RNA sequence: GUGGAAGUCUGUUAGAGUUGGUGUCCUACAAUACCCUCUCGUGAUCUAUGUGUAGGGGUGAAAGGCCCAUCGAGUCCGGCA
RNA sequence: GUCGGGUGAGAACCCCGACGGCCUAAUGGAUAAGGGUUCCUCAGCACUGCUGAUCAGCUGAGGGUUAGCCGGUCCUAAGUCAUACCGCAACUCGACUAUGACGAAAUGGGAAACGGGUUAAUAUUCCCGUGCCACUAUGCAGUGAAAGUUGACGCCCUGGGGUCGAUCACGCUGGGCAUCGCCCAGUCGAACCGUCCAACUCCGUGGAAGCCGUAAUGGCAGGAAGCGGACGAACGGCGGCAUAGGGAAACGUGAUUCAACCUGGGGCCCAUGAAAAGACGAGCAUAGUGUCCGUACCGAGAACCGACACAGGUGUCCAUGGCGGCGAAAGCCAAGGCCUGUCGGGAGCAACCAACGUUAGGGAAUUCGGCAAGUUAGUCCCGUACCUUCGGAAGAAGGGAUGCCUGCUCCGGAACGGAGCAGGUCGCAGUGACUCGGAAGCUCGGACUGUCUAGUAACAACAUAGGUGACCGCAAAUCCGCAAGGACUCGUACGGUCACUGAAUCCUGCCCAGUGCAGGUAUCUGAACACCUCGUACAAGAGGACGAAGGACCUGUCAACGGCGGGGGUCUUAAGGUAGCGUAGUACCUUGCCGCAUCAGUAGCGGCUUGCAUGAAUGGAUUAACCAGAGCUUCACUGUCCCAACGUUGGGCCCGGUGAACUGUACAUUCCAGUGCGGAGUCUGGAGACACCCAGGGGGAAGCGAAGACCCUAUGGAGCUUUACUGCAGGCUGUCGCUGAGGACUCUCACUCCGGGAGGAGGACACCGAUAGCCGGGCA
RNA sequence: CGAGUGGCUUGCUACCUCGAUGUCGGUUCCCUCCAUCCUGCCCGUGCAGAAGCGGGCAAGGGUGAGGUUGUUCGCCUAUUA
RNA sequence: ACGACCGUAUAGUACGAGAGGAACUACGGUUGGUGGCCACUGGUGUACCGGUUGUUCGAGAGAGCACGUGCCGGGUAGCCA
């Protein structure tokens, strides 16, 4: 047979890459010596081509000009602060330790100082639940309880652009334009619509998969397709 | 509203697209001024044509249910 | 469109040109490599044993 | 009434495509052509140039399509008498 | 093309004049690539030119391309390369990270040139005139100088400014026409320097409680109009440039609509629409310097690619020449180009063929099928069904009007803009040509726009939004690499991966036995190392104990693969077909039966329906809109038919010139029969038959063309599949090494990652190397 | 029940061709056979007539148009000697 | 190179209870086939004449083009059914 589409992807050819050269900024938390004296003013609100959501242009006291993962409720003129003794309001960034429980937070770090990893897409937010000297339980948007280092910095508020998924693309053209700004090959041809040579589900005189769709985790690339290690399938039960 | 879609796509598509744009286009009471002057500048970007306030909000609404919850707690 | 005569008309692109090193018209001006002597790819001159019969 | 949206309509505008005639041609004008007819024509549009992906590998809105008249595994030489 | 004429040994096609035509986004003008001297001149015709040639893109010989201000050159783009590092057995191999370099000639960014003249051939390059830019030097000014601005940017709608062009009025110069008084051309003049400024922004004044404003949105006591002011545009106006230039001459003036160019307002995005160099910021004089490379010509029905002077293919700018009209449409005509989509002469010119016109009466009877052809048509007025997702259906359908002439009205600033009125009036016909829909209904399919088999399939197939399930918290899931490393990812679950279904609407039943996947598991099974026993002065080897993943066993799961019967009033094997739909693009029987429709209907539609062998995201049903998709009906139409005729153009036939190919064992005037390996011009018997030639339509040579695609055979091949054989990657798992201190646990010091670092997290695990068991058509 | 003729169907066989004898149906155009559908001349009749029925000789001529179906076949309609 | 049919007279006759209903012969026409011909009807008739739309030659007159007639109306000869 020939290599399946999932294998072509790995090669990182043009068709599969993201238009990085068009992307604006690698939104990461600032590196403050300590103290927390660092603050800045929201100079503008831009569209982030990589996340289909707003990103705030900020200018810091030390001259530094950098874009940022803007949560909802931030506008031009607003003063944002970053540091251990930063104020407890939307747009400000401080370790989960200095953050009062029950307060929605976004752009949470995994390892303190990594710049933020969790909850960064439109509308989402984590949820600081439990405190400690060692751990700070945070409920990620997927609903998982993530035990974290209290030193992990995070931003107060829900990520801006909420509700994006509510309106349907309606037409292929709209999907086309979105897809064109991501690292994804689109449209999608169904495996069952290909030839035996092209995909494990290909072939036949009619369209249906050969074997059952649920594939073992141990399956090799070229075969791992369909329902990957499904714990169950369907809706009933 | 969705009436620009002609006799295409079906109920739900033009239903949700109309309503979303109905609420999206409404005379929104500005934050930087209690004046009904908020207009969507782009995806999630809003502005009070009155005081020129450019701010972040939901993709289609200037304020989202989750956004209002932030101010509370 | 036919892949024959009709597809021949668009062929006004220059690729292989006179090679500064070997004098052959095989210097691919876009790759900057000579298909004949390897100039641009190799300090050594391009040469393979399959260029002649195995026992010669 | 204003406004002027649209993978919106008419359209041989340019441009793109290729349904029927199973016409003409079929030692051709042409190793895929000619004529009439027909489809699209603000968009998932068309196009020039530059540039990337290479052979059990690419590329593929998937026809086993396409990768220089070469494709259910290109071409060249070699293994090879 | 034709008639004259020119040249010449020779002229249908080389040149001149005339008459006649063709080309209008091209057959004109300017160019990119590519070609490479094809460009110009002279001399030629052996070659090449679909005939000829005195001609030529041919042959020979000469000549021809001139730049500070056009391009390159410089900058950076997708991206490329080189060096270092690292990998690899190794490299001309290989990913990342550094550095450097490369990467745009029409068409990215960018310091600066216009006018005239000139050659056989160049020309923003040469010459004359005028102008401009950069650098450097000198002199004066200046201490400013780097903040900021610019370069620098998407799609849609739109206002204002405004040049050329076009047109209008009028004047002047020249030309044309000659029933009139019209018609045509011209009426010129740059770069640059100086100056003017709408729009936007802002300031003062002012003081609106309802006003201001727009094509539209809109604006305001947080200060509206008005008034004054700051900043501030054109490739535009104006002055110079210019008793420069150009013109035979006059060498105009106003206007309208306004390409270019300038400047504003609005709207859209699950889409956000380069960068760098450079410039500005930041004056003036005088002088000096401004090298190097490109520059000819073609740019195409003869200079390019396609073996050809190939009916194919091949990017950009001229989209404002006139009438016409909605128009960058048709048709006609300028300017400019051409008669080289390059063989001619002759026959009322037959048959036959290709394109095509018209055909009485009938009117789809033709045919698989209205295939082909035809019908309809532009604009305004009236009017418009079922159905529908309320958008649509819809130009539904149907009905009427339409020219010219005279005089007017309304809208608007006006148009050489538009809407109307009254009277008169011609034709068979007023969208008079051209341009220019035939209409209606039922059913099947896919929702729609879109995609596809370059070259027999355009479709119902792919895609799609929409629906659904699966995996993953990112040191992730998925994927690429042998490695060093990499894509996804400037991404983070409203994510993105892997799959199925395929808009909306109503819905989506029952089944976990087999298979798959996943979870659990007392017990059973389960490799190697280590450990114990026997054995061996050691070893091979035999047994035992412990036992991971995996399996047995148990559970979960069908919008996983799939299934939804036989029998009787349960059995196989889990269940036993629910809503719906149904003789289906699925129904063998079959032209099922009844009905509609027709004279007649294997068709089509409707109903019934026991369904050989329908049925729910292997999605079921339904459904508006859409369609070069399949079937059927009606009106209209007509040479499709009855049944053919006549005509038009190009061939065909004859003549001059040019000049192939296919095919050929031999013989050959055959016909009827026979025979023969059963399908004979040639054998046998008869018959017929004087030779040669022209035209024809193709009966035969089992005609020519292709070592049959069908079928079988070969211990032939290849692509594909799998619970075929055997193996190989890969994943999971145990063990060993790295690996350290104190059957469950602590620690830090290796090792890993985060963090700039201090330092934090992790930590003897993980990674990596080795081996063992399992899974393993991903691959051989 | 028995004896045959034909070579249209079907089957059987594997003689001919696999370095190819172009398919079915249709169409168009030509010749033929007779086991005669009509027409001519006859015989019988359960032959009154009329209309038939059965048979003989006979191949000169004729044997047509349409609806469903690709159909051949066949079903159906109206004309017809 | 002619095949076949229908009709009238025969005849409401023969025959027959009646209903019904022939023939020999003589005529008239139809259909199919065939050969020829064009006075007549019809088609053609890019010979010809007229009308008229657009555009060009200034208008007028008179012309060119609109595919091998722009279109519309009429149409001689010939050729045809
Ligand atoms: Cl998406
Ligand atoms: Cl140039
Ligand atoms: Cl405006
Ligand atoms: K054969
Ligand atoms: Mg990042
Ligand atoms: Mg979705
Ligand atoms: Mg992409
Ligand atoms: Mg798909
Ligand atoms: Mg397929
Ligand atoms: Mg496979
Ligand atoms: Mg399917
Ligand atoms: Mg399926
Ligand atoms: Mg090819
Ligand atoms: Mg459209
Ligand atoms: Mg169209
Ligand atoms: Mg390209
Ligand atoms: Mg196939
Ligand atoms: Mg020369
Ligand atoms: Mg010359
Ligand atoms: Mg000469
Ligand atoms: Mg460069
Ligand atoms: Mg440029
Ligand atoms: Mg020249
Ligand atoms: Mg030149
Ligand atoms: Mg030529
Ligand atoms: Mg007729
Ligand atoms: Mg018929
Ligand atoms: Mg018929
Ligand atoms: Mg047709
Ligand atoms: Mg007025
Ligand atoms: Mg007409
Ligand atoms: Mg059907
Ligand atoms: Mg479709
Ligand atoms: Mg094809
Ligand atoms: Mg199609
Ligand atoms: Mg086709
Ligand atoms: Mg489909
Ligand atoms: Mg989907
Ligand atoms: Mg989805
Ligand atoms: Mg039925
Ligand atoms: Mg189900
Ligand atoms: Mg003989
Ligand atoms: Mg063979
Ligand atoms: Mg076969
Ligand atoms: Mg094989
Ligand atoms: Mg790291
Ligand atoms: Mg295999
Ligand atoms: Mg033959
Ligand atoms: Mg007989
Ligand atoms: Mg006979
Ligand atoms: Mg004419
Ligand atoms: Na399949
Ligand atoms: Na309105
Ligand atoms: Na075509
Ligand atoms: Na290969
Ligand atoms: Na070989
Ligand atoms: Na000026
Ligand atoms: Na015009
Ligand atoms: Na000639
Ligand atoms: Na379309
Ligand atoms: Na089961
Ligand atoms: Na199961
Ligand atoms: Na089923
Ligand atoms: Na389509
Ligand atoms: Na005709
Ligand atoms: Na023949
Ligand atoms: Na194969
Ligand atoms: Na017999
Ligand atoms: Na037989
Ligand atoms: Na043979
Ligand atoms: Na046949
Ligand atoms: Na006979
Ligand atoms: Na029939």
């Amino acid at each position: 047979g020939r290599r399946i589409q999932g294998q072509r992807r790995g090669r990182g050819t043009s068709t599969f890459r993201a238009p990085s050269h068009r992307y604006k900024a690698d939104l990461e938390h600032r590196k403050v010596e300590d103290g927390d004296v660092i603050a800045g003013t929201v100079v503008d609100i831009e569209h982030d081509p990589a996340r289909s959501a707003p990103v705030a242009a900020v200018e810091f006291e030390d001259g530094d000009r950098r874009l940022i993962l803007a949560p909802e409720g931030v506008g031009v003129g607003d003063e944002l602060q970053v540091g251990v003794s930063a104020e407890i309001a939307p747009g400000n960034t401080l370790p989960l330790a200095e953050i009062p429980e029950g307060v929605p937070v976004c752009n949470v770090e995994s390892s303190p100082g990594d710049g933020g990893k969790f909850a960064r897409a439109s509308g989402v937010n984590a949820q600081l639940l439990t405190h400690d000297r060692n751990v700070a339980v945070v409920k990620l948007p997927s609903g998982e309880m993530k035990r974290l280092d209290p030193q992990c910095r995070a931003t107060i508020g829900v990520v801006a652009g909420g509700g994006r998924t509510d309106k349907p693309f309606v037409k292929a053209g709209n999907k086309h334009h979105k897809m064109k700004a991501r690292g994804t090959k689109w449209p999608n041809v169904r495996g069952v619509a290909m030839n035996a040579v092209d995909h494990p589900f290909g072939g036949g005189g009619r369209q249906h998969p050969g074997k059952p769709k649920s594939i073992s985790r141990n399956a090799p690339p070229g075969r791992k397709v369909g329902d990957i290690a499904s714990k169950r399938t369907g809706r009933g039960g | 509203r969705s009436g620009r879609f002609g006799a295409r796509y079906g109920r739900v598509s033009r239903r949700r697209v109309a309503e979303i744009e109905s609420e999206m286009n409404e005379d929104h009471a500005c934050p930087n001024c209690g004046e009904d002057r908020v207009d969507r500048q782009g995806t999630g970007i809003w502005q009070c044509s009155y005081c020129d306030y450019k701010f972040t909000g939901g993709s289609y609404k200037p304020e989202t249910p989750g956004g209002k919850t932030v101010r509370r707690s | 469109t036919g892949a024959g005569t009709p597809s021949q008309g668009k062929k006004n692109t220059t690729t292989h040109t006179k090679c500064r090193r070997c004098g052959e018209k095989s210097y691919h001006t876009k790759k900057k490599v000579c298909s004949s002597c390897g100039f641009g790819k190799s300090a050594k001159r391009r040469d393979y044993e399959w260029q002649s019969k195995a026992g010669e």
